């Protein structure tokens, strides 16, 4: 039983902050990494960046350089993604997707939570 | 003026182990080496032969670029004149060296907690390699009576030990990931500049 | 003149949070690397943080990843280092050194005085 | 760390056999070559036998001085070495080592046995 | 993972002999630096890169050898060398145990 | 970095049938490119990794081929539950990034 | 068979000269020579495998090396603790021949 489900729809205004989790469990998550992708409606998938889960420091991709932030808890087993100032473009189902410290292929993915923006 | 492809050997996913030793020759560039000098991690920018701020403005021929995964510890072998494992059995740089050395720190992305047994390295030679020479010599030296079929054991020896390469050993070993650029000027009108 | 001036430490509930703290003067300190190294009651040395030249890369062993973390503010010519979630065996005197060169791998020169943290009741 | 400790020392008048074992410990034990040899006050040092690895079939073979009145066995599970020797002479006295690996690196001793002969 | 021994613990000496400290290791590392840490103080460097002397000392200290063996030779020791040494490369996470030196 | 183009962007297919994808490259990119699979509104799964190698969980008729920088997806006897939109994401330098997908709907 | 005749008994040097063992065999034994050193009143320990390399934990004044009969162990700057015996023995036919020993003594 290898999963990692997600929490729910979430609804802010713009401006504040949101926080996203990630909760593992079934495989041991140190033998793996945890990268997260966006998915904007009608468009590709767009590649987050990944966090190595033994330390928990990120490696952003350049376009999300700042803005995000992938902190991360290992007393419970939680990955954690962090957007300040949203603006009215990122409104996604953003994943988050177990992709190995050695291969880098997303195979056990997440259901996915969906930030809107609105007033 | 088509930058030549610095992207595909520096932010690279697989580098090669150092026993075998990836080398890509870049030719016809307009060499940018500006964006060397923004990016920041860089352990070592170790030129010989050559001043680092007056790299950009002079022409070669010919840029090798190689690229292997070392011990941090190591690194102090990627050097012209020094003996060790790295330099004596696996990849031996000459004594008129003329290109720059660059090393990374990446524990974070080249290592599980359990043995990332990936990354291999040379042992021994029956002779000290011949400079910029690779060796993929992969059977057993026997150097007995016996012949052991290709099973190892006593007095049958595999040449390629194993790293372990777990993000708890040490600051030193930590595998860095080494790139050796080595420039030439071989009587022929230059290409790389700019 | 080369010192080493810290200060921020004394006794915290196991489980707490803490700021201990080092000032260095007379020297370019965005050009030398600094590390900090504990001692037990015992006097076995021990790394606990180690921190580049910039501040670009921040190393630590095997036991206090994620709770410690060291940071490095330029304009002040401070040294902070900040613990958390601590145990009863993190008990020691805490030393400020300063690195020879750009990286970690360099001698360490000049030392601190220490700084004492015991956790207990 | 390894070690490896012995026994079986003892005293018994020729055409005895005794059967002395060698445990270890610390170290992965099906891949070793743990040799025997013996250290006598009079010849230096002799060769006694050798069991290979368990890739190798457990290759055992012994000295020509020794033939068919010795005989080795292993066993990697408990993790010891088991060495019988059948209708003794005089003159193998002496102290005999026990060896992790022979002629390579990790090449760790023991202490020896107190076996002697009347 | 690097264990570093220093043996004896307690090596003890008076104003006349010569001596040597050693510091092995488990795999090869290529330098070895020492510390000296007297008694109530913070350690100081002596010997980076195996054979040098920070600024500041007695010359009758000095190291030697490479590989998997370090050892710091001591001339003639005064009673004002009495403290703990300690060996630390950098690829450790962790000192050598200290050897401690004695008058006698 | 490597923009991965996927062509044609629409299919029209009907069941029982074999059809063949595109995605190519921009540098060479040697069996490092793998190959998901999107329904409405769910996770992708993954079809093949290393751009031959199928995997434990899918049916067997999952199998692309090619190396370089032209890789095509060779499906084999399409049924109707393969509807949806596929993707090809490489990862050889860095970021990883995916094509831009295309779907696979029915006649 | 194999024989090796360790023709010094008895090698006696003062502290901080140069010391050399020399351990001369049957026939082409070409690289499969050890070198063996036994403190008294301890176990033998590990010094030189394969005739050149140097095993884990040895000072740097140890090493001796050549091929095909002649082998030697050169001892540099001798310490007071250095006084062992040293045993050379050979691994290329079956029979492993431990030669004679040599005992050092500081006068
Ligand atoms: C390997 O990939 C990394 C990305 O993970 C590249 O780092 C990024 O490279 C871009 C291109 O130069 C940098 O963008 C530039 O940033 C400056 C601000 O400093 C901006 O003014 C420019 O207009 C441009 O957008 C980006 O900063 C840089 N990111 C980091 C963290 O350094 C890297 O360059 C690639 N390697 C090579 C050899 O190109």
């Amino acid at each position: 039983q290898i999963q990692l489900v997600q929490s729910g729809p979430e609804l802010k205004k713009p401006g504040e902050t949101v926080k996203i989790s990630c909760k593992a469990s079934g495989y041991t998550f140190t033998d793996y990494g945890l990268n997260w992708v966006k998915q904007a409606p009608g468009k590709g998938l767009k590649w987050m960046g990944w966090i190595n889960t033994y330390s928990g420091e990120p490696t952003y991709n350049d376009e999300f350089r700042g803005r995000f932030a992938f902190s991360l808890e290992t007393s419970t087993i939680t990955a954690y993604l962090k957007i300040n100032n949203l603006k009215n473009e990122d409104t996604a189902t953003y994943f988050c997707a177990r992709g190995g410290n050695w291969d880098w292929y997303f195979d056990v993915w997440g259901a996915g939570t969906t930030v809107t923006v609105s007033s | 003026t088509n930058l030549c492809p610095f992207d595909e050997v520096f932010n690279a996913t697989r580098f090669a182990s150092v026993y075998a030793w990836n080398r890509k020759r870049i030719s016809n560039c307009v060499a940018d080496y500006s964006v060397l000098y923004n990016l920041a991690p860089f352990f070592a920018f170790k030129c010989y032969g050559v001043s680092p701020t007056k790299l950009n403005d002079l022409c070669f021929t010919n840029v090798y670029a190689d690229s292997f995964v070392i011990r941090g510890n190591e690194v102090s072998q990627i050097a012209p004149g020094q003996t060790g494992n790295i330099a004596d059995y696996n990849y031996k740089l000459p004594d008129d060296f003329t290109g720059c050395v660059i090393a990374w720190n990446s524990n974070k992305l080249d290592s599980k907690v359990g043995g990332n047994y990936n990354y291999l390295y040379r042992l021994f030679r029956k002779s000290n390699l011949k400079p910029f020479e690779r060796d993929i010599s992969t059977e057993i030296y026997q150097a007995g009576n016996k012949p052991c079929n290709g099973v190892a054991g006593f007095n049958c020896y595999f040449p390629l030990r194993s790293y372990g390469f777990r993000p708890t050993y040490g600051v030193g070993h930590q595998p860095y990931r080494v790139v050796v650029l080595s420039f030439e000027l071989l009587h022929a009108p230059a290409t790389v500049c700019g | 003149e080369v010192m080493l001036v810290e200060s921020g430490g004394g006794v915290v509930k196991p489980g707490g949070s803490l700021k201990l703290s080092c000032a260095a003067s007379g020297f370019s300190f965005s050009t030398y690397a600094m590390s900090w190294i504990r001692q037990t009651p015992e006097k076995s040395l021990e790394w606990v943080a180690a921190i580049s030249s910039g501040g670009t890369n921040t190393y630590y062993p095997g036991s206090v990843k994620g709770r410690f973390t060291i940071s490095r503010d330029k304009a002040m010519n401070t040294l902070y280092l900040q613990l958390s979630s601590l145990r009863s065996e993190d008990t020691a005197m805490y030393y400020c050194v300063r690195h020879s060169g750009n990286y970690v791998d360099s001698v360490m020169d000049y030392w601190g005085q220490g700084t004492s943290v015991t956790v207990s009741s | 760390e390894v070690k490896l400790e012995e026994s079986g020392g003892g005293l018994v008048q020729p055409g005895g056999s005794m059967k002395l074992s060698c445990a270890a410990s610390g170290f992965t034990f099906s891949d070793a070559w743990m040799d025997w040899v013996r250290q006598s006050p009079e010849k230096g040092l002799e060769w006694v036998a050798q069991i290979r690895r368990k890739a190798n079939n457990h290759a055992t073979y012994y000295a020509e001085s020794v033939k068919g009145r010795f005989t080795i066995s292993r066993d990697d599970s408990k993790s010891s070495v088991y060495l019988q020797m059948n209708s003794l002479r005089a003159e193998d006295t002496g102290i005999y080592y026990c060896i992790r690996g022979m002629t390579y690196a990790m090449d760790f001793w023991g202490q020896g046995t107190s076996v002697t002969v009347s | 993972q690097i264990v570093l021994t220093q043996s004896p613990a307690i090596m003890s000496a008076s104003l006349g002999e010569e001596i040597t400290l050693t510091c092995s290791v488990s795999s090869s590392v290529s330098d070895m630096h020492w510390y000296q840490q007297k008694s109530g103080t913070s350690p100081k460097v002596f010997i980076y890169s195996t054979s040098n002397l920070a600024s500041g000392v007695p010359s009758r200290f000095s190291g030697s050898g490479s590989g998997t063996f370090y050892s710091l030779t001591i001339s003639s020791v005064e009673a004002e060398d009495a403290a703990y040494y300690y060996c630390h490369q950098w690829s450790s996470w962790t000192f050598g145990g200290g050897t401690k030196l004695e008058i006698k | 970095d490597i923009v991965l183009t996927q062509s044609p962007a629409t299919l029209s297919v009907t069941p029982g049938d074999n059809v063949s994808l595109s995605c190519r490259a921009s540098q060479i990119i040697s069996n490092n490119l793998h190959w998901y699979q999107q329904k409405s509104h769910e996770s992708p799964r993954l079809l093949i990794k290393y751009a031959s190698q199928s995997i434990s969980g899918i049916p067997s008729r999952f199998s692309g081929s090619g190396s370089g920088t032209d890789f095509t997806l060779s499906i084999n006897s399409v049924e109707t539950e393969d509807f949806g939109m596929y993707f090809c994401q490489q990862s050889n330098t860095w970021p990883l990034t995916c094509g831009s997908g295309t779907k696979l709907e029915l006649n | 068979d194999i024989v090796m005749t360790q023709f010094q008994k008895f090698m006696s040097t003062s502290v901080g000269d140069r010391v050399s063992i020399t351990c001369k065999a049957s026939q082409n034994v070409r690289t499969a020579v050890a070198w063996y050193q036994q403190k008294p009143g301890q176990s033998p320990k590990a010094m030189i495998y394969l005739a050149s390399n140097r095993h884990r934990g040895v000072p740097d004044r140890f090493t001796g090396s050549g091929c095909g009969t002649d082998f030697t162990l050169t001892i540099s700057n001798v310490q007071c603790e250095d006084l062992a015996d040293y045993f050379c023995l050979q691994h290329r036919n079956y029979p492993l021949t431990f030669g004679g020993g040599t005992k050092l003594e500081i006068k």
